[PDB]
RNA sequence: AUUGCGAUAACGAACGACCUUAACCACUAAUAGUGGUGCUAGCAUUUGCUGGUUCCACUUCUUAGAGGGACUAGGAAGGAGGGGUCCCUUAGACGUUCUGGGCCGCACGCGCGCUACACUGACGGAGCCAGCGAGUCUAACCUUGGCCGAGAGGUCUUGGUAAUCUUGUGAAACUCCGUCGUGCUGGGGAUAGAGCAUUGUAAUUAUUGCUCUUCAACGAGGAAUUCCUAGUAAGCGCAAGUCAUCAGCUUGCGUUGAUUACGUCCCUGCCCUGUAC
């Protein structure tokens, strides 16, 4: 969940952080097709995809269901939550949405 | 008059298999319980005590209106498909050993008899017992 | 609210895969003010359409 | 079929045909968008309307039947009497809505 | 003898045939009263050239149908039609003229298939 | 939590006030707003119906319709 | 479309781009069908209704072969299909034949498929309907009927060189009445143990079939991507091919039978109509 955060942080949104491109904190991100960026107009319609995606892997298969969850005091991010413009790294590379 | 193709098909059946049944002559084979009935089947006959004498009602009735039939051609009739694990469904054939004994049972009480040109046709007295139980059975509603 | 009118006729395909039809449709209430539309579905002469938006006309 | 408009006469008490014809109606959507990338607003053709209500109508009562505990007739038939009443609660009202408020929004 | 007339219907690969007689109204498909054909949902198919003229019409005639190949519902859309055509066949020859016509005014009004066959056809390689 | 399978006398109690009180009844309805198992309700509509409480008008076994009266 | 009016330094000439289906009707013939007649069973008794087995009449249904039936005119239909095959080298020489093994090995990558994730269902009983094929004397093919066996299977006879017999190929989905009750459950059946048969000269690393036991992943699938406009897609099954045995394969056939367009050049792709380059 942090590391979502991160990226809209630094101005970047990608597209399908899912299970298909993560590889097992002891993971890492193999690749970012069609990655877009923050001011995108349809930005919040994708970043609820991946918070939702990955909330549906963690119930169906693990049973789970400053951080987030169970230990935290707010149980998952949201889009006007957190995000706050730090590094616009979308300008070093245009991404998409200028 | 009353004829048997003047009565729904799953109404004679149900009646017929209840009136055979009381009359207690109808001789079966033992093992029932055991067996499957089809080599197609999962699971016996859940209607553990009555279903041979339902069956004994069926074959009367095919036989009756048709010229005649023989145990190879009842095999083909009841099977089913076969599920065959992973691999697509077929057609299989039932058991030839149950069909077998419920023909000579049928036959010691008199009901059908061995034709000419081979297998089995009604008896006049198949005719008589089948055409009184029809009767019967519109004259309950 | 609602204003329905009728089409009177049918000017040709449009969009950049043919997907929409512009007509030519006759107010209901009174006849003419007549306006241009873009149509999404199959249409005919004489049909009626429930006009959402009035006071707005096709793009030429 | 033969079941749901049973049902139907039975929770309420109308002419089930007639509770039929006004979900058809009471339905389809009335304004649509297309790909011009942008949206652009459109109205909406007699016939497609009917086809629209139809779909979303059969659409929602599958899904409502799906891990079931109801029957598919169950489900039609309240599916049908909800989107007769203006009824939020119908799927087929919801999906209506959204298509209507994003043309409003783009026109 | 007697008047009487033979008629077909067909459907798609069933084959139904009519024989009708001047009699007392029976129908019977197949040796066994019309009231019995199945699948059930379906019967109602089967009335529909009766009802739609009325019973009355048939209290003179015996009408007998046997129906042969196909499968279980495309039988049932031959057998109507033979019965259809075998009553206008019947009036034809040994009624006027008139009655005949007011048969074929009732029949086409509600489905054109009762008297004549859809052909279609499967589809070539 | 699970639905009952075996009737206690509360429910039998329950049910025999309850069910005159709905306009449509079936197997769904017992088991949605009783907690009674599916192998419950196929055998309570067959008594009640006996019984008289409640109105058949069709009977499909895949399906079932009973009504107030 | 070099498919045509007209114009006029032109006029007149040469290849590429008819034949079989669907659909109505006279004529054939019967190994196909109907009706009557003689005999005969059951029910009921106006003299009916449903059947079994010796002749006679017919050809409408079926048959298959033959003959005729749209030209842009509402109507069956305003169609579908036919570049390849002189040099060198020679004793066991670009050989003969026998036994056993492999082609089936698998950390993995790419692709065509089969079976599922359940209640519009699974299981049990009952109902009950097709079309296209293929079959022995050369000898042993397709197999009805009787008997034995839980089953797979066995055994004694029989019809057919076939519109005649297997075969009404009584196919499956499907319809009706019950059990189950939303629980990886009675969904799903991989992997594995024990035993009984069949083909073959020979089944071990295991052709195939049957019985009891074992009971795995899978809760509708990301980026990408295939086929399709009507008796069509999809669901369901059957026959043939190869073939001692061995199909989840290929071709054909029938059964049930939808949704959505009747358009365009946005994407992919093809075709046609300034300059010595």
């Amino acid at each position: 969940m942090c590391f979502i955060v991160d990226l809209a942080n630094s101005g970047l949104i990608h597209c399908d952080f899912n299970e298909f491109n993560i590889m097992i904190c002891g993971f890492v991100v193999i690749d970012f097709p069609q990655c877009i960026s923050i001011q995108h107009q349809d930005a919040d319609y994708y970043f609820q995809r991946d918070v939702d995606c990955i909330r549906r892997f963690f119930k169906k298969k693990l049973k789970y269901e400053e951080g987030f969850g169970d230990g935290y005091k707010y149980a998952y991010p949201d889009f006007k939550r957190d995000v706050k413009r730090t590094d616009n790294l979308d300008e070093l590379v245009q991404a998409s949405g200028f | 008059g009353v004829s048997v193709r003047d009565v729904a098909a799953q109404d004679f059946i149900n009646a017929y298999a209840s009136f055979l049944q009381r009359q207690g002559k109808l001789e079966v084979p033992g093992y029932v319980d055991i067996v499957k009935t089809s080599s197609g089947n999962e699971m016996p006959p859940q209607d553990a005590e009555g279903w041979f004498y339902k069956r004994a009602a069926s074959v009367a009735r095919h036989i009756y209106m048709r010229k005649q039939v023989g145990v190879g051609k009842l095999n083909k009739l009841y099977g089913g498909a076969k599920s065959r694990g992973v691999r697509p469904y077929k057609h299989i054939d039932a058991s030839g050993s149950i069909n077998r004994k419920v023909l000579q049972a049928l036959e010691k009480i008199g009901i059908v008899e061995i034709s000419p040109k081979g297998g089995r046709r009604i008896s006049e007295n198949g005719q008589r017992d089948l055409d009184r139980i029809a009767a019967q059975t519109l004259e309950e509603d | 609210p609602v204003t329905l009118a009728k089409v009177i006729k049918v000017l040709g395909r449009t969009g950049s895969r043919g997907g929409v039809t512009q007509v030519r449709v006759e107010f209901l209430e009174d006849t003419s003010r007549t306006i241009v539309r873009n149509v999404k579905g199959p249409v005919r002469e004489n049909d009626i359409l429930v006009l959402m938006e009035s006071e707005r006309e096709a793009r030429r | 079929i033969k079941h749901t408009l049973d049902i139907i006469n039975v929770l309420t008490d109308q002419n089930p045909i007639q509770v039929v014809v006004d979900a058809i109606t009471n339905t389809g959507p009335r304004e649509d968008t297309t790909r011009v990338a942008r949206r652009q607003a459109v109205d909406v053709s007699p016939l497609r309307r009917v086809n629209q209500a139809i779909a979303l109508l059969t659409i929602g009562a599958r899904e409502a039947a799906f891990r079931n505990i109801k029957t598919i007739a169950e489900t039609l038939a309240e599916e049908l009497i909800n989107a007769a009443k203006g009824s939020s609660t119908s799927y087929a009202i919801k999906k209506k809505d959204e298509l209507e408020r994003v043309a409003k929004s783009n026109r | 003898a007697v008047p009487s007339v033979q008629t077909f219907g067909k459907k798609k690969s069933a084959t139904a045939v009519a024989h009708v007689k001047a009699g007392k109204g029976l129908i019977k498909v197949n040796g066994s009263p019309i009231t019995l054909v199945e699948p059930e949902i379906l019967r109602f198919k089967v009335y529909e050239p009766l009802l739609l003229v009325g019973l009355d019409k048939f209290s003179n005639i015996d009408i007998r149908v046997r129906v042969t190949g196909g499968g279980h519902v495309s039988q049932v859309y031959a057998i109507r039609q033979a019965i259809a055509k075998g009553l206008v066949a019947y009036h034809q020859k040994y009624v006027d003229e008139q009655s005949k016509n007011e048969l074929k005014k009732a029949f086409t009004s509600y489905d054109r298939t009762l008297l004549i066959a859809d052909s279609r056809r499967p589809e070539p390689k | 939590a699970q639905h009952a399978v075996i009737l206690d006398q509360e429910k039998y109690d329950r049910i025999l006030k309850e069910v005159p009180t709905y306009r449509y009844v079936s197997v769904s309805v017992l088991v949605d707003r009783l907690k009674i198992g599916g192998s419950l309700a196929r055998i309570a509509l067959r008594h009640l119906e006996k019984e008289g409480i409640i109105k058949p008008i069709s009977k499909h076994s895949k399906q079932a319709i009973y009504t107030r009266a």
